[PDB]
């Protein structure tokens, strides 16, 4: 399962 | 069901169905004025004013390339609509 | 569908207040806002009034407008006019599909003063002769009014075949320039004595002559 | 502040096709019902289409309808007119215009002139107006430049490379019944100067891409 | 921000001003709220009408949040985009 | 169709708190302003308090700031009025009304009765009124109940679970100087069901807690 | 802040146009909208008139609004008065924070019948008398107009001690009812050969008695 999501959202992740 | 402000304002509107089954939600209602004008004083459709739509950017998941993979791509949705004056007070 | 119509031209005397006005051929005028444009030789037009009576910054106080629903028209009113408020004037309103312009306004200010034209008569150019052609070019500058009347002669007999003459127009000074042009063959330029262009200017004539080699 | 920038006129044979674009800054594009309003040369403003703000809503005058088509793109602040089935009428400087509300415009850009013709591009020939004791008196000398034979307009005449401007007198052109356009500039100068100063006029059809610049002497 | 966007907020008869609701807990952490800015709407002559009223047009969007405050959730929320005029009477 | 219904009325002390519920139902709750307005016996409606729709914007009456909180629950579709310090001054029917904007009310509640005292709660003692020969009009007989020496108010009285409700009389109630009310309530049946059909009076004293199902009966 | 005053009371007769007015102390009225409720006997208002003018379905006719800005006032009128329009009538209006009532105007419709009272006394309950206690209940009703007098004798004797007596109140048909309660002593009721309720109104006169056992 592949889910592109933008650069802010995996930041906000980590 | 939830708001009846669309047929209360004096820029009323109607909710229309989007449809796509690439995308999720599948089903989006959208916002469409009702008339160019705005409903007066009277009752009458005035056009010194115009019902405009609000529109919302808002995130949505769909299906790229047209099982297994998602993007997450921003839309422009209308919401309701609003009544605009070209004199600012 | 409907039309605006307003004066084909107006002329007023400085200092004075000018009405144009623009009326309403089908449908209430007082439904619809009321624009009125100024557009100047060669340039985009600018608003006046928006609105019916909306005065932007920018605009002189002289400048207002205002609406007559028992006449169903609108007017735009200068005060205290001046020569530099000479343009051309558009009324526009709309209706829910439609948006409407006026056909337009002349705005002419009076009392300013004559100027006679100042005229230069080039004959044609070695270069275009050598091309197997020949222009005679009639100048035309710096005249007050507008009207000129412009005739050629090769010798002394008038010429109306091969003549083109520019509507007179005007120049940064707000004087008027405009040009006439004939066209000759070279054996037609070379078989003459001479050509002239005779300018005709409030009542006044100035010819100028030119003649072959 | 507003700025319309207007790109895309040129000249088009009848039946032929052209999109023009505007290019909206200064405000909050999406928000502004927009329009095109037309005028052919020494005739009246006409209006040509509208669009609403959000796009969803356009308008044609009868003129166009059928043939043109309105639309913008609000993530590039930018309203297109496609003009398809082009024809001789349709001639004309296009205005991009700002409105507050359907109707009511607010402002207006600088224009683009859409020339539909059967006649073809064509770069003028340039000759020297050669000052003579014809073009002169009480010390002056007139000198100038024709320019030829052009289509579609506009050209553009300065003298020495901008460097002369003052006694400089750049005619409006004459519409031959060839369909063909012809101007004249002329500089009055100082008749002392007189095969001692260099006189050039520069003249551009940037239609033909026809840069020409034409030493103007006295004959001899 | 909305106000780059669009003008809406300042040419509506019911015009409205944006807050950021900012959250860092949250994501998207900066929400733009709309708030109306009278209890009437503005009307021809320039003034507050209370014959009509100013209300908020609101929208149910799901929001991503860390809770515990590894794992993420999805909240519902509902948002103030802009603001519409209604009166009593409908036409 | 508009309904509300008002829950959370009875007796207070003077200084004490109370909490009254509105639940909504038949209309889209939150897109309407909600008001509460009281009305004491005998005297004129007095508005209370208004909330926006969506719950931002609270109003109060100057006799109720700081002591009343309007509030909403647009999920429950329930308004909400909480009141602290209440005095004697603030017993009154309280009802909930919808607006169609501010200050413009379309639709009422029923309204629930609040009763401000340092008085104590008291059930009622209900007694038969049997029909006897000088209870009959002929062909109908006159039979009641007492509902003696309640508080606070109100109390509702019903026959046979509300399958009689033909001839049915519930007379207002009388306010004894000793604080406490009392009312009868009457019902006109034929003479010949007498002895067949079973009477019942059904009391509710929702104050106290108490429901009474007395049996009433020709006496012999 | 601002009231709203209403006369106390109106009156007309059936068929007659009746006017009920409110005046608004501060702030223009026509800045906001006025409403009319009326409030029936035991009930609920239910709203007669929103906005101004604004009837809602089920509403007659007969009722309107309008509004006097000359004056600051609105009024409610009822055209052809019916018996059924008898009611208690507000006027509300606001201002942007508050939201005024006005104090209620009482309507009454002239030239209704006379009606005499219908009186039931019931005497005490056996199960009253063994709990010690024992009411004798008189209860009045559909008589019109309103005043009754209620008299209570032992034996012949008039008692004035242990009787309350509601004040008259309005049914739904304009007629009244009232009760009386008379609470005595187990010995009291035990000790006179009868006990009975008077009830007189309009000058007539009706009596009702019970007796022990
Ligand atoms: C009448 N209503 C309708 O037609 C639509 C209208 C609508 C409303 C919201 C969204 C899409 C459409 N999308 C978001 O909230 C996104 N967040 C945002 O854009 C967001 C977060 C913060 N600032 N912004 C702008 C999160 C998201 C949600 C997704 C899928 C992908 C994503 Cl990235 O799935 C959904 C599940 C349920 C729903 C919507 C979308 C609900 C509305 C909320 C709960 C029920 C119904 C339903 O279909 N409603």
């Amino acid at each position: 399962i592949h889910v592109t999501i933008p650069a802010d959202l995996w930041d906000w992740i980590n | 069901r939830s708001s009846d402000y669309y047929n209360r304002s004096t820029s009323p509107w109607n909710l229309h169905r989007n449809e796509d089954p690439e995308r999720y939600p599948s089903v989006i209602w959208e916002a469409k004025c009702r008339h160019l004008g705005c409903i007066n004083a009277d009752g009458n459709v005035d056009y010194h004013m115009n019902s405009v739509p609000i529109q919302q950017e808002i995130l949505v998941l769909r299906r790229e390339p047209p099982p297994n993979s998602f993007r997450l791509e921003k839309i422009l949705v209308s919401v309701g609509c609003t009544c605009v004056t070209p004199i600012v007070h | 569908n409907f039309m605006l119509t307003q004066p084909h031209s107006v002329s007023e005397s400085p200092g004075k207040t000018v009405t144009i006005s623009c009326t309403r051929s089908s449908g209430s005028l007082a439904n619809y806002y009321v624009q009125w444009y100024q557009q100047r030789p060669g340039s985009s037009p600018t608003i006046v009034i928006f609105a019916n009576n909306q005065r932007p910054s920018g605009v002189p106080d002289r400048f207002s407008g205002s609406i007559d629903s028992s006449s169903n028209s609108a007017s735009l009113t200068i005060s205290g006019l001046k020569t530099e408020d000479e343009a051309d004037y558009y009324c526009q309103t709309y209706d829910p599909y439609s948006v409407v312009f006026g056909g337009g306004t002349k705005l002419t200010v009076l009392g300013q003063p004559k100027a006679a034209p100042s005229v230069t008569l080039f004959p044609p150019s070695s270069e275009e002769l050598q091309a197997n052609k020949a222009t005679l070019v009639c100048l035309i500058s710096d005249f007050y009014p507008g009207a000129v009347t412009v005739a050629w002669k090769a010798d002394s007999s008038p010429v109306k075949a091969g003549v083109e003459t520019t509507t007179p127009s005007k120049q940064s000074n707000n004087k008027y320039a405009a040009s006439s042009y004939l066209s000759l063959t070279p054996e037609q330029w070379k078989s003459h004595r001479s050509y002239s262009c005779q300018v005709t200017h409030e009542g006044s004539t100035v010819e100028k002559t030119v003649a072959p080699t | 502040e507003v700025q319309l920038l207007e790109s895309g006129g040129g000249l088009v044979q009848p039946g032929g096709s052209l999109r023009l674009s505007c290019a909206a800054s200064g405000f909050t594009f999406s928000s502004y019902a927009m329009s095109w309003v037309r005028q052919a040369p020494g005739k009246g403003l006409e209006w040509v289409s509208a669009i609403s703000g959000s796009g969803g809503s356009t308008y044609y005058a009868d003129s166009v309808k059928g043939r043109f088509t309105i639309s913008r793109d609000n993530s590039k602040n930018t309203l297109y007119l496609q003009m398809n089935s082009l024809r001789a009428e349709d001639t004309a400087v296009y205005y991009c215009a700002r409105d507050l509300i359907h109707g009511v415009t607010r402002n207006w850009g600088q224009g683009t002139l859409v020339t539909v013709s059967s006649a073809s591009t064509k770069g003028p020939s340039v000759f020297p107006l050669a000052p003579s004791s014809k073009s002169t008196s009480g010390g002056t000398a007139a000198l100038g430049c024709l320019v030829k034979d052009y289509f579609p307009q506009p050209v553009t005449v300065s003298w020495n490379s901008g460097a002369l401007t003052s006694g400089v007198h750049t005619f409006p052109a004459v519409l031959q019944s060839s369909g063909l356009y012809s101007l004249s500039s002329v500089v009055t100068v100082p008749s002392s100067s007189l095969g001692t100063q260099t006189y050039i006029c520069n003249v551009n059809h940037k239609p033909s891409n026809t840069k020409v610049d034409k030493k103007v002497e006295p004959k001899s």
